[PDB]
């Protein structure tokens, strides 16, 4: 057994971590007080759920988790909320003033004053691990803390834990819920500084989740609570292989081996089905063929883009519920004859398949209906570069006039860091085109 | 007020669609780099499809299908026909074609070129790209080196009388956002004004029926018809008088079959049915007719122009079926569809 | 269409299906 | 980010300041004795932004009242909420400033300023984490204008990492006390361009025209003008005072609204205009209408760099999003294309005696019309050196007026540069 430490940075990272740990407790039969009646080994053990949970002598199961924010109001809701007893106070770290939607303020000005404290609290979790695999980092691209603090932390984690895998869950900015005009600046600056330090990053476009909540859950105007419950289902699908018995994606290293043959092209597209309204009083249950076919619909993706117009380097299907390999293999054969699935020439045309028989858990009173089977597809496709192209274009429009740049320079960042970050993204866009497009 | 941007200044079809949209008073042209448009009349090359359909509160439509280039580049069309089960290597309405680089198909092309030598069959070919005609292999291959396709040349074309002269047929086809395939009822014959000469391929004015080549080199430009353009009413009269058939029966059944076969083949790859933005595109299909009244596809154009007198009607057709269908204000087409059971 | 590396346990199974074969800065630098 | 320190300087500053505290005390359920008698936890959640807690659960405005004459502060002390202010936070001299910027900035004001900073320091020292300062003042008089901008310069010297926000009342010949208002306003604008992060331009020209044309008040008083100002001020501070996502503190508003440091002069707007039931389409059309703007600038004569829209009341968030998208999509040419998504929208559930209201904050290049108008009135007098003796008598040279005029003409050129780009 090999531990994973989860790190939740800034508002988005913290509120998504709240939703994920709530869901993990329900999946493993852990009560809000930390007690787990089904766990017969009191005070310790090396079960699969111990990757994410440590154990006290009193039978308390404690998330291997640090929550960091530069202002207190979001983490104060964890401190006084339903799961307050789950976390020891030293896991919950807050400053007094936030990074004001400014990468430079998060990374340089406020980062420099809190970074040694955060590494000390992480070191305390690491010291209770017998075989630490590495880190799962949850943050927004758009916020000052999510962008600037995370990139400093990722750099320091490469220094202090050089052999450890780092996986990111990154919220890509959408104007329907965004709070800052400068989010494209913050997104490019953090992607540039983080890119060498991350082994595998799962981007979630708030626009895709927003539209899935409107279209499939009939929510007129989705809140963060709606978006986060859906995001937590997809995160849980991805991490289930680390928390349950199985033979696929069983360690963080296996995410890179299975999904990322080229180190810089480390952004797999997640697609999730089915998403069904709990309020829907009559629902016909979807077959293995229907949920698998829905993995090739752009409307079900975590990022809107068109995989028909790129190439695959890797594809994993992660099934939960009543699924046997025979039905998966028949589903795939039918899909191959009907869809545009083109792999690069240097990769086998193939699917790694994981099945966990426990159906998806839902949060009581939530928006998601209980279903008999669900699937998350993780595919490394060049089509995800569309999302970089969109962000780079918005960056270029503002930067050509130096709009808002004085806020970043005023924090002690050099103007040169903008053009260096942007050149790294130009080289990334070009890497995706070389792997993806024919001539 | 619906909004649109114009990103291709050199398109005569979309300059006219642009003028028609403005004259309804219900459409406002924005600056080309304003993102808040309903409609993009897009550039020909590197259209940023990846930036479409991410504007909240705007339904966005573009006048190009991403991936349609598979049909509309010479090399791609040859590959698509051989390798698609539904078109197949044994496809009967496309000339025997091979892709040739200066992957490659040289030694497969030479193998088939020998079967004609061997059996005393007519052995003339045409090299072309995105032009030379010879019965000698090694002169075609030398020219290429000096990305191309070598395509069997149609040695027995149908010839219009008077003038013993070659022609090709241009058909205009509109594919709407729902993937309805609309064939414009007016086509055009681009005629030669020179008699056809099977013993002299060196002289290319009586062999190549393009509107630019006949306008410069041919010394009979306009002798038989205005431009080198015969329209369907006259060509149909010609086929009734001379050959005792119709344009519908002898040619148009085959044209409709071919258009429907090409576009139904790429539909899973280009359809925008379940996508965050929507597409339409105007195609130009170019056909040859042989002396048995068998129809051959030569090429598909992704950005065609129109015959001068058909601009008005076709462009109004594009606003009616492509644009107003998606953005309604306050038929000249045949809908190609066939649901045979088997 | 080959089904390989089939692993079964009480809580699920995994396998691979192949449809075709093929064709850092230091602590010092950060502080600075 | 938490505490704001409020300063109100001179007659105008103290009259609009007192109305601000009356209006937001009522919204937060605070009575004139500082006791909370409200019905919602939303009222108290961010009360500490503007109020200190005292003995016996009393709420005391974090407010400093400044004037060079006692008259207007005696009237505040007698006014309805007069007893709520901390008595030691009244700082006043006896001389007055005679509507003279030089008296406020250099002579009378210099004598009083140190005792104002003593009170600012006392308020600042007991703040958990001070966000910064808001000043209410006019630019046309002497104390608000001259002493107000002196205070801003001294506050910046002592708190250079904190945000400085002003509500600045711009003078108009239509609502005028003296001929020298354009001198005082030009000298003040020169200070604001360098030493504030965000300035709400409250134009007495616009307030008069709204009272006359729209509200059908034949004879607008300062009371009628101040009803518009206090409703606008409540609107533009909603996001600071109530739980919310967008522009929830002074630094985040500045980062969203100010693309270039000098272009920080905002055109506020309000709907509906008041001296029974408004739809979301109607709020949205009215809040963007020239006739609802508190600065007399035609927004169709320029372009929006950035906009903040705040909707208040129980309404459909879906309909607010659709209407806000409708305005941008239909009027796309008036929003600069080189700041993508430059319009941000907040919704607060608590309305102000209305069921719903919308407050508009725009950074428009059309604000240059306000500065050009002041510049023309300045030059008409300055070319003949008319009325200068009032200023040279207090030690100022002509050159200081030439520099203020040039810097304000430069600000106009800079708005024009981004309007053409
Ligand atoms: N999905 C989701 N997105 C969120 C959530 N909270 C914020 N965001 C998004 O994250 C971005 C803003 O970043 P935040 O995480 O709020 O900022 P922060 O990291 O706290 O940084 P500062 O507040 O600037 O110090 C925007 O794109 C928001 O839409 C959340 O709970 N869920
Ligand atoms: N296989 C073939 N047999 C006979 N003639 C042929 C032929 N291929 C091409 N042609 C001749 O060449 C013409 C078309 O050439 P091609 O279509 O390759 O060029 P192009 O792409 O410039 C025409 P467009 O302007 O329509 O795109 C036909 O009109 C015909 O006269
Ligand atoms: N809107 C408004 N304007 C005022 C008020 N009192 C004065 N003014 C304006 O403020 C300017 C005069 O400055 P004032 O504040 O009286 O002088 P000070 O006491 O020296 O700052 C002129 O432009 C007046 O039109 C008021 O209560 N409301
Ligand atoms: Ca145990
Ligand atoms: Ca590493
Ligand atoms: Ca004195
Ligand atoms: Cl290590
Ligand atoms: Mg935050
Ligand atoms: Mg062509
Ligand atoms: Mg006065």
């Amino acid at each position: 057994m090999r531990e994973c430490i989860s790190i939740h940075v800034g508002q988005a990272g913290v509120q998504i971590g709240n939703a994920c740990w709530e869901l993990y407790c329900l999946e493993h039969g852990i009560q809000p007080d930390g007690q787990m009646p089904s766990d017969k080994t009191i005070g310790g053990g090396d079960d699969s759920f111990n990757t994410f949970f440590s154990e006290t002598g009193a039978g308390k199961h404690v998330p291997r988790a640090v929550f960091v924010d530069l202002e207190p109001t979001v983490i104060d809701e964890v401190r006084t909320g339903t799961y307050r007893q789950l976390f020891h106070p030293e896991q919950l770290i807050t400053g007094k003033e936030d990074a004001a939607n400014n990468y430079a303020r998060g990374h340089y000005t406020i980062g420099k004053e809190i970074i040694d404290l955060v590494l000390d609290r992480i070191r305390k979790l690491a010291d209770q691990c017998t075989g630490l695999q590495g880190f799962l980092v949850f943050h927004s691209f758009g916020g000052g803390t999510g962008s600037g603090f995370t990139s400093l932390l990722m750099e320091r984690l490469s220094v202090d834990y050089g052999k450890k895998s780092k996986l990111e869950f990154s919220i890509y900015p959408a104007p329907q819920v965004s709070t800052a005009v400068v989010e494209p600046y913050n997104s490019i600056l953090t992607t540039h500084t983080t890119l060498e330090h991350s082994d595998c990053a799962f981007m979630v476009d708030n626009e895709a989740i927003y539209d899935i909540c409107r279209r499939n859950l009939d929510i007129e105007r989705p809140t963060y609570t709606n978006l986060n419950r859906l995001i937590s289902q997809i995160v849980s699908s991805i991490t289930a292989s680390l928390r349950f018995d199985g033979a696929l994606n069983v360690d963080l290293t296996e995410f890179q081996t299975n999904l990322v043959p080229y180190p810089r092209i480390h952004f797999p597209l997640a697609t999730y089905a089915p998403v069904i309204s709990a309020e829907k009083a009559y629902h016909e249950q979807l077959s293995v063929a229907e949920i698998t076919n829905a993995c090739f619909e752009p409307a079900n993706q975590m990022v809107k883009c068109d995989p028909r117009h790129g190439k695959y380097m890797a594809c994993c299907l992660l099934y939960r519920g009543d699924v046997v390999p025979k039905d998966v293999n028949a589903a795939i054969a039918t899909i191959k004859t009907k869809r545009s699935i083109q792999f690069v020439d240097w990769c086998p045309t193939g699917f790694k398949v994981g099945i966990n028989y426990q159906p998806p858990t839902v949060v009581p009173g939530g928006d998601l209906a209980k279903v008999q089977r669900a699937v998350c597809m993780l595919s490394n496709t060049t089509a995800i570069a569309e999302a970089w192209a969109r962000l780079d274009h918005k960056f270029d429009l503002m930067y050509a006039k130096r709009a808002f740049v004085h806020w970043y320079v005023g924090e002690g960042m050099e103007e040169g860091e903008f053009s260096e970050a942007r050149e790294d993204m130009a080289a990334l866009e070009k890497d995706y085109e070389e792997v993806g497009v024919d001539s | 007020m619906y909004t649109f941007v114009v990103r291709d200044e050199n398109s005569s079809v979309y300059a006219e669609v642009s003028r028609l949209l403005l004259a309804t008073g219900q459409w406002k042209r924005l600056r080309k780099d304003n993102p808040r448009f309903n409609l993009m009349l897009g550039e020909r090359n590197r259209l940023p499809f990846g930036r479409l359909g991410h504007e909240p509160g705007l339904v966005q439509l573009v006048n190009y299908y991403r991936g349609a280039d598979k049909l509309c580049r010479k090399a791609s069309l040859v590959k698509l026909i051989k390798t698609s089960p539904e078109l197949s290597e044994s496809c009967t309405w496309f000339p025997e074609s091979y892709v040739i680089y200066p992957t490659d198909e040289r030694e497969v092309f030479l193998a088939a070129y020998n079967r004609r030598r061997e059996g005393r069959e007519g052995n003339v070919w045409i090299a072309k790209s995105s032009i030379l005609i010879s019965s000698e292999a090694s002169e075609l291959l030398d020219f290429i080196d000096e990305v191309h396709v070598i395509q069997k040349y149609l040695e027995k074309p149908l010839l219009l009388e008077p003038g013993h002269r070659k022609f090709d047929i241009r058909s205009w086809v509109l594919v709407d956002h729902l993937y309805n395939i609309y064939l414009y009822r007016e086509g055009v014959l681009r005629t030669s004004s020179e008699p056809y000469n099977s013993a002299n391929f060196q002289d290319k004015t009586c062999h190549l029926t393009n509107h630019c080549i006949q306008k410069e080199y041919s010394k009979n430009y306009g002798r038989y018809e205005e431009g080198n353009e015969m329209f369907f009413e006259e060509f149909n009269q010609y086929l009734m008088d001379a050959l005792n058939t119709t344009l519908e029966n002898s040619i148009l059944l085959q044209i409709k079959h071919i258009i429907r076969s090409c576009l139904m083949c790429i539909e899973p790859a280009i359809s925008t049915k379940h996508l965050h933005y929507q597409s339409f595109q105007l195609f130009g299909f170019d056909f040859m007719v042989d002396e048995e009244l068998k129809v051959w596809l030569i090429e598909v154009n992704g950005a065609p122009a129109c015959a001068q007198k058909l601009y008005a009607e076709l462009c109004q057709g594009i606003v009616d079926v492509a644009i107003s269908s998606v953005f309604p204000l306050a038929s000249i087409f045949i809908k190609l569809h066939h649901h045979h059971h088997h | 269409m080959e089904v390989i590396e089939l692993n079964k346990c009480t809580s699920g199974q995994s396998f691979e299906v192949i449809l075709k074969p093929p064709s850092d800065p230091s602590l010092e630098e950060i502080q600075k | 980010m938490r505490e704001i320190v409020h300063i109100q300087a001179g007659q105008c500053g103290n009259q609009i300041g007192a109305k601000f505290w009356e209006v937001i005390s009522d919204e937060h359920g605070i009575d004139p004795t500082g006791s909370y008698h409200g019905d919602s936890d939303l009222q108290l959640e961010r009360i500490n932004v503007y109020y200190n807690e005292a003995a016996g659960n009393k709420y005391v405005p974090r407010a400093i009242l400044v004037d060079l004459e006692p008259g207007t502060m005696d009237s505040v002390r007698s006014g309805p909420f007069g007893q709520i202010f901390r008595p030691d936070n009244f700082v006043f001299g006896q001389s007055g400033a005679g509507n003279n910027w030089a008296k406020g900035h250099y002579t009378e004001g210099a004598e009083l300023v140190d005792s104002v900073l003593d009170v600012v320091r006392k308020e600042s020292e007991s703040c958990d984490c001070l966000q910064g300062f808001q000043l209410t003042h006019s630019l046309g008089g002497g104390t608000g204008s001259g002493m107000g901008t002196l205070l801003i310069s001294k506050i910046r010297e002592e708190y250079p990492d904190r945000i400085m926000n002003t509500f600045s009342v711009v003078p108009s010949p239509k609502v005028s006390d003296t001929v020298v208002e354009p001198y005082n306003a030009t000298l003040s604008v020169h200070q604001l361009v360098e030493n504030t992060d965000e300035t709400y331009c409250i134009d007495n020209e616009a307030l008069y025209d709204i009272c006359f044309r729209t509200l059908k008040l034949t004879t607008p008083t300062y009371g009628d003008l101040n009803h518009l100002v206090s409703a606008t001020m409540s609107g533009v501070t909603t996001c600071l005072r109530f739980p919310g996502q967008l522009n929830a503190d002074l630094r985040k508003l500045a980062v969203n609204m100010v693309p270039f440091p000098r272009l920080h002069f905002f055109m506020p707007g309000f709907a509906p205009l008041t001296s029974r039931a408004l739809t979301v389409p109607e709020l949205t059309q009215q809040m963007f209408d020239a006739k609802n703007m508190m600065a007399a600038c035609d927004p169709r004569h320029g372009r929006y760099l950035t906009v903040a829209a705040v909707f208040r009341g129980r309404m459909s968030m879906k309909e607010v999003d659709e209407q806000m998208l409708n305005v941008q999509n239909k009027n796309s040419s008036y929003f600069v294309e080189w700041i993508p998504n430059n319009v941000k929208t907040a919704v607060c559930d608590i309305p102000p005696g209305l069921k719903m209201s919308a407050t508009f904050i725009g950074n428009s290049t059309a604000i240059q019309e306000l500065f050009k108008r002041i510049s023309e009135q300045f030059t008409a007098m300055f070319r003949r050196k008319a009325f200068l003796h009032w200023y040279t008598g207090e030690g100022m040279d002509e050159m200081e007026f030439t520099e203020a005029e040039s810097n304000m003409n430069d600000l106009v050129s800079e708005y024009q540069q981004y309007q053409d780009a």
